[PDB]
């Protein structure tokens, strides 16, 4: 039209009604979850060792609240310390999925947030985590430093505390749920969890060992 | 103290070119632009590293030349500018639109007298630039702070 | 002599719960190891002889000397029970 | 079992002494004093989760001399 | 044995004894951890931060696209054919799409592009990344001139013997750099 | 075993869901484009995006049900929602708590 | 307090009919037997008022805490076992006993009500824990140092019924005619 | 269908009653005092945790929130309740809420036998330390219904290694307790900390019962801490273990109600082993782990609310020894987790009540 990727008119009035008392108990809800978040122990490439880093005594992790939960559920931000490629790009979205709402997905070094320097030629590289989950705060680096990345928790915090109590309906996902009927072949699956005593490991087949 | 009323806003009314100085580690500047938001001011949290000339990328239009990364060619990507395209966009029933322009301490002393005066040729337009740092959550004018 | 009136009133609570239950009637393996039901056997033969001995040591200056070896009869015969759940691996895991 | 005479000196008067001695020296207290910083935040715990957010232990803005 | 029972406990009770007196004793060690945003680390001599550029002196040649191993900044230039020499019109580096390899400082024939010392560079935006040659163009932040960080050292800077920078009063690096010009 | 293709707006599972929960199928192929508010949708262009998901699943049902094949349509879903906001059709939710706009800055038409 | 004692004894006395209830005719045998712990802490909570504090203790440490545990320990290795569930198997005797039982209720209930109790007016129970261990010695010794026998005895065959036999699994360790390991000589043969 | 009238025949005649006197909560002041002490007993041991691990590992621990990090257990029990707890799809309902219930409510039920301060104690019940190993063992079956109803096959197998984990260390457990119940001639723990306050220190259980001491530290900490405890699924037997499909304020219950349980069993420790408000002689010197006078204001209010909280503060000392054997004891295996309160912690508790005993 007359300007490519446009921003829709907020046509709602934004009726933000805040009194004396809602507000000093809307800080509450805002420095209960920036100062003691939670974050899952989560890293696939070479970044995680920059976020470990982070958990050792050099650098503390626990100076922020952030306790190292290794399960979906009991953390809410996800410092995406990797490069997803087209495995563990489904992975990603169900360990963001099973989190509860107020989230937080941090991205963390360049390949995370463009696919840094797989971004030219690389046939199996999400080209930055937010083609799958949407992102709070961006830290670029390859790997950054762990003091780079309580900077980018620094960012998170001051970006918890903007969030009022009356916004949390618009922190459930909508389900503008469409079906249709296909005619694809159901393939077997091809990973069972056979790998040893598949029959194929236990002697060499008949037209092979004539020539060995 | 910790029950702060809206006083944060009436000096954003008054002096419309505030400079904030925030604890380090974060988390107590945006109670501060919840205040802000209750009182109908859009905010548009900016990073102050990020803008190249102020004047060519807030009132007008800059050729942001994505990153080709040696595939593409050299597109140039033509934004509208971002205090006049946002002021176009919110309603009119809500008020005007703050820039919260995190890490301030990374800009010259003639963008922050660009970024005082702007406020007062643009009607319904405030800045809260996060420049320096403090054990209290304390503001002052930007034309207090080209100062000293 | 208030944790009775708080007794009530923990119970007190959930009388409306039992309103609402009177009228509610009105590729996954879990692999079978007897460890799970081996390991609450031993407990069940256990917690009981256990429960046997508290009214015998409390009051256990107050019985007198044949009242002592009368709890070893009962004692040491469950030191077999004990001895042989090691034996026959009852409590292997 | 008062409202504040024996309380009112352990909720409200003694937390902050004890802020004015666990800011002072604690990251600079011996292994010997530090046992003891550690029994004081520990008895004095209703008073200190009190008059907690009326304190502040961030360090203050340095001199630049230079 | 009912005797050989209750003493195979005390041959480890007291072994554990003897461990809570060595894990007692490293809480007897001063914290060595950096509080982040009140003291922060000062980064290396050739710690390589983010970029800098200096638009006076881009003679348009394209060794750094060349280099990069993305071929990431993107030099726009015309010919300018009226004083046949190209001449510029932007230049940006995309952060975010940056590993900070610094081929393109290395490879330089004017000295143009450089490494600055700012790792904090974070945005809520990955948009706002994308510097511009008058966003590259600007002051690093130096950790030594915030008045409320006090920038303690890093290892391979303090003096010889010490392995920790707080408790560093003064100093230097581990040798001189010309004390044998004269000397020797 | 839930074959699926969820990128960040066009989640495709093979099956059909019963209020969050999904049940693996054989004939259907569910689809809820943008789950988390990114773009400010009206029911012109939905109808625009569920024409256009009627229009892979029927072209591709001579393939196999992998999930290779399923990341196929939602790809060619998240090509087609992105023209979709370079024709001006939808926008940006500025009422969404992150404004990273992942489908391109908004930009006017040749300066 | 005569009025908080009262209305916790039908507070407690619907809580355990409930969860009886519960146990019997739910459907899922999961449910059922986690509801048992609700009948078990019930009459374990009516002993309390009842004077009984060391047995409601013993039911709370046996019942709840090792028998309701056993069960469930045992519930979750059989739930692969029918999914089938015929509740209507062969006929309607699901309600035949629904008679016999009402019958045996309003039989009791005939007799409790009529039956004049010889209600005593002693002070009960001064520190019910040492009237009941003088009693494990002196009147009620001989029964409980056989139920250590029975506790063995529990213990040896119920190891015995539910162990792996992973010493010699394949072993007819003779044959006059052949038997096999763990199965009893009288083979099954139809005439 | 005679029992359908049954259940809402007595439901309104004491619901008229239950509305009116729901008002008056905690209406007896020293059962209020008591769950303020209750709750800050919790908040040290969730303060004290992140703080001595820190201490061990030399790195601070929380900074930035409170003073030192005194907001830090309140933060990150304020999260859970704000976080919006969402059940997983398929699962039970019912079930899956109660799974944490069963777990904790005895751990709060079982908190009125403590009687921390001479000058508040709740009720002194007939038993206690008795009533507390009995309750303590409805915790195995929240165990087994946080494992089943979380519906995946990883948290079934958690649910089965909790719960035969703390089947296996209350049979210990118990006769711990009957050791200290043979010396002290009864259960009631006001009657357990009168027999050691007889001579102040020198009369403590723990110097009569050097070893049933032991039994009940290794037995305590098998069923509340994190050291023996394979919940964290380092050894990946499980995903997470049964507290894996938790979140929110469901998992606030498994989180700090496992720190009850921390406090619980160390307030237990300092009521059987070591004298409940029981202490050395007042008017000391200034090296007394006190201030300087011999009669302070400071010191006046020491020993008034030291008279109301002592065994809370001796439980504070037990608190810190569990995380100081937390960082010192290898985080040992389920194999040889239910090897030692079988064959080791099982005989050895059965021999020292023989020794308390003649024999
Ligand atoms: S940007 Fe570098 S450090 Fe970060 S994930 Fe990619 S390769 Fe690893
Ligand atoms: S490599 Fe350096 S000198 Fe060459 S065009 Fe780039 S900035 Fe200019
Ligand atoms: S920072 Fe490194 S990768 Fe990026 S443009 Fe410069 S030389 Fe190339």
């Amino acid at each position: 039209p007359a300007i490519l990727n446009p921003i829709a008119r907020p046509e709602v009035p934004q009726e933000l009604a805040e009194n004396i008392i809602l507000t000093s108990l809307n800080d509450v809800y805002d420095w209960a979850r920036l100062s003691s978040l939670w974050p899952l122990m989560y890293g696939t490439a070479c970044c995680f060792i920059e976020f470990a880093a982070m958990i050792g005594s050099r650098f503390d992790f626990d100076r922020f609240g952030l306790v190292p939960r290794n399960s979906p559920r009991q953390a809410d931000l996800i410092i995406t310390s990797g490069t997803i490629t087209m495995k563990m790009a489904p992975a990603l979205v169900r360990l963001y999925e099973q989190m509860p709402s107020p989230k937080y997905v941090i991205a963390m070094g360049a390949c995370t947030i463009t696919g840094g320097m797989f971004s030219s030629d690389s046939y199996s590289a999400v080209r930055g985590v937010d083609k799958l989950i949407p992102v709070d705060v961006y830290l670029p680096g390859c790997p950054p430093r762990p003091e780079a990345i309580m900077d980018a928790i620094v960012k998170l915090r001051k970006k918890i505390a903007n969030e009022h109590i009356n916004e949390r309906g618009n922190l459930a996902q909508t389900h503008r749920l469409f079906t249709a009927k296909h005619k694809m072949k159901p393939v077997p699956p091809i990973l069972t969890g056979q790998y040893l005593n598949a029959p194929s490991r236990q002697a060499p087949p008949p037209a092979l060992a004539a020539a060995m | 103290g910790l029950l702060a009323g809206y006083q944060f806003v009436k000096d954003l009314e008054s002096a419309g070119a505030l400079a904030l100085f925030v604890p380090p580690e974060g988390g107590f500047e945006g109670r501060y632009q919840r205040r802000l938001r209750s009182k109908g001011y859009t905010t548009l949290p900016m990073s102050a590293p990020g803008l190249g000339d102020l004047a060519a990328y807030l009132t007008q239009e800059h050729g942001i030349r994505p990153a080709h990364t040696g595939k593409e060619d050299i597109r140039v990507y033509f934004q509208p500018p971002l205090v006049t395209y946002h002021l176009e966009n919110l309603p009119p029933n809500a008020k005007g639109l703050v820039l919260w322009l995190i890490d301030g301490k990374r800009l010259s002393k003639q963008e922050f007298a660009y970024l005082a005066q702007l406020t007062q040729t643009l009607p319904k337009f405030k800045v809260v630039v996060e420049v320096g740092g403090d054990r209290v959550v304390r503001w002052e004018p930007l034309a207090d702070w080209v100062a000293a | 002599g208030y944790e009775y009136f708080l007794g009530f009133l923990i119970i007190c609570s959930l009388v409306p719960v039992l309103a609402l239950a009177a009228s509610a009637l009105l590729g996954a393996w879990i692999q079978f190891n007897v460890r799970y039901y081996m390991f609450a056997l031993v407990f069940v033969i256990f917690d009981v002889e256990t429960v046997f001995l508290y009214p015998w040591a409390v009051a256990f200056h107050q019985l007198g000397l044949l009242a002592f070896i009368e709890a070893l009869i009962f004692i040491a015969i469950l030191v077999v029970a004990l001895v042989y759940a090691w034996r026959k691996r009852a409590l292997e895991w | 079992g008062v409202y504040g005479a024996l309380a009112g000196l352990y909720l409200l008067v003694v937390p902050a002494i004890v802020y004015a001695y666990l800011n002072a020296r604690w990251y600079v207290a011996s292994s010997f004093e530090r046992a003891f910083m550690y029994f004081l935040v520990t008895f004095f715990f209703p008073g200190l989760l009190l008059l907690a957010p009326f304190i502040n232990f961030r360090p203050q803005p340095r001199s630049l001399n230079s | 044995q009912i005797t050989n029972y209750a003493k195979e406990a005390v041959q480890s009770a007291k072994y554990i004894g003897q461990g809570l007196s060595v894990t007692f004793d490293h809480m007897r060690r001063r914290p060595i951890t950096v509080q982040y945003p009140y003291e922060k680390l000062i980064p290396s001599e050739r710690f390589r931060g983010r970029i800098h550029f200096e638009f006076d002196k881009c003679i348009a040649c394209e060794v750094c696209v060349r280099v990069c191993p993305i071929n990431l900044p993107v030099v726009d230039w015309v010919f300018n054919k009226e004083l046949k020499k190209k001449e510029l019109k932007h230049y940006s580096i995309d952060f975010g799409v940056c590993i900070f390899c610094a081929n393109c400082v290395e490879y330089c024939p004017t000295n143009c592009l450089s490494v600055t010392e700012e790792y904090e560079l974070a945005t809520y935006d990955r948009h706002e990344l994308n510097y511009d040659s008058v966003a590259m163009g600007r002051i690093p932040y130096k950790v030594t001139q915030d008045p409320m960080v006090t920038p303690i050292r890093e290892f391979a800077y303090l003096p010889a013997g010490v392995m920790s920078g707080h408790d560093l009063p003064a100093g230097a690096q581990r040798a001189g750099e010309r004390p044998e010009a004269i000397a020797n | 075993m839930l074959l699926k293709s969820t990128t960040r707006h066009v989640h495709i599972y093979a099956g059909h869901v019963v209020d969050g929960e999904v049940h693996p199928d054989t004939e259907t192929l569910t689809l809820n484009v943008d789950p988390d508010n990114e773009l400010e949708w009206n029911e012109a262009a939905l109808a625009k995006v569920e024409a256009k998901f009627r229009e892979l699943v029927a072209n591709a049902a001579g393939e196999d049900l992998t999930e290779y094949n399923l990341r196929r349509i939602g790809s060619d879903l998240e090509h087609f929602i992105r023209s979709l906001l370079m024709q001006g059709e939808i926008g940006y939710n500025l009422n969404s708590r992150v404004r990273n706009y992942s489908l391109g800055i908004p930009r006017v038409n040749h300066s | 307090a005569t009025l908080t004692q009262t209305i916790t004894f039908f507070a407690l006395a619907a809580a355990v009919i409930i969860a009886a209830l519960g146990v019997v005719l739910l459907d899922n045998v999961v449910y059922s037997a986690f509801l048992l712990g609700g009948v078990f802490l019930s009459i374990a909570g009516l002993y309390i008022l009842m004077n009984a504090d060391f047995v409601s203790a013993a039911q709370i440490l046996i019942y709840v805490g090792a028998v309701n545990v056993l069960i469930l320990f045992a519930i979750m290795l059989v739930n692969k076992r029918e999914t089938y569930t015929p509740v209507p198997g062969r006929w309607l005797r699901q309600g035949g006993a629904a008679v016999v039982s009402l019958g045996v209720f309003a039989l009791l209930t005939k007799m409790i009500l009529q039956t004049p109790w010889q209600l005593s007016s002693v002070p009960p129970t001064p520190d019910s824990i040492t009237t009941i261990g003088q009693h494990f010695f002196s009147d009620f010794l001989l029964p409980f140092e056989l139920a250590s026998v029975l506790l063995l005895m529990a213990l040896i065959g119920a190891v015995v019924l539910a162990r792996r036999e992973l010493v010699l699994e394949p072993e007819p360790i003779l044959g006059e005619e052949v038997v096999p390991p763990l199965e009893l000589p009288e083979r099954p043969r139809e005439p | 269908x005679x029992x359908x009238x049954x259940x809402x025949x007595x439901x309104x005649x004491x619901x008229x009653x239950x509305x009116x006197x729901a008002k008056l909560l905690w209406l007896p002041l020293p059962m209020l005092m008591m769950l303020i002490v209750a709750t800050v007993g919790v908040l040290v041991a969730v303060w004290l945790e992140r703080k001595i691990s820190a201490a061990v590992q030399q790195r601070i621990g929380p900074e930035y929130i409170g003073p030192l990090g005194i907001l830090a257990p309140l933060a990150d029990g304020l999260k859970l309740i704000f976080k919006e707890d969402v059940l997983p799809a398929n699962s039970d309902r019912w079930l899956f809420t109660l799974g944490p219930a069963v777990v904790v409510i005895p751990v709060f039920l079982s908190y009125i036998i403590v009687p921390f301060g001479q000058n508040l104690l709740i009720s002194n019940l007939a038993m206690g330390v008795f009533l507390w190993i009995a309750l303590s063992s409805i915790a195995p079956i929240g165990l087994l219904m946080a494992g089943y109803a979380s519906n995946n096959k990883y948290s079934l197998l958690g649910g089965l290694r909790a719960a035969a984990q703390s089947i296996s260390y209350e049979i210990p457990l118990a006769l711990a307790v009957l050791a200290v119940a043979m010396m002290s001639n009864g259960l009631g723990t006001v009657e357990i900390v009168e027999q050691q306050s007889q001579y102040g220190i020198l009369s403590w259980n723990v110097w009569r019962q050097p070893i049933g001491f032991l039994v009940f530290w290794i037995a305590a900490l098998a069923e509340c801490e994190r050291l023996p405890f394979d919940l964290p699924e380092a050894e990946e037997e499980l995903v997470a273990g049964y507290q894996t499909e938790y979140a929110g304020m469901k998992f606030a219950l498994f989180y700090l109600g496992a720190y009850v349980n921390l406090v619980l069993s160390a307030l237990l420790v300092s009521v059987l082993y070591f004298g409940g408000w029981s202490f050395p002689i007042p008017l000391e010197t200034i090296a007394n782990l006190l201030g300087v006078s011999e009669t302070n204001p400071f010191l006046q209010i020491a020993f008034a609310v030291l008279g109301i909280t002592m065994t809370l503060i001796k439980a504070y000392f037990f608190v810190f020894l569990a995380i100081l054997l937390r960082w010192t004891v290898p985080r040992v295996r389920i194999d040889q987790l239910l090897d030692l309160g079988w064959k080791f912690l099982l005989p050895v508790g059965l021999v020292n009540l023989l020794l308390t005993a003649g024999l």
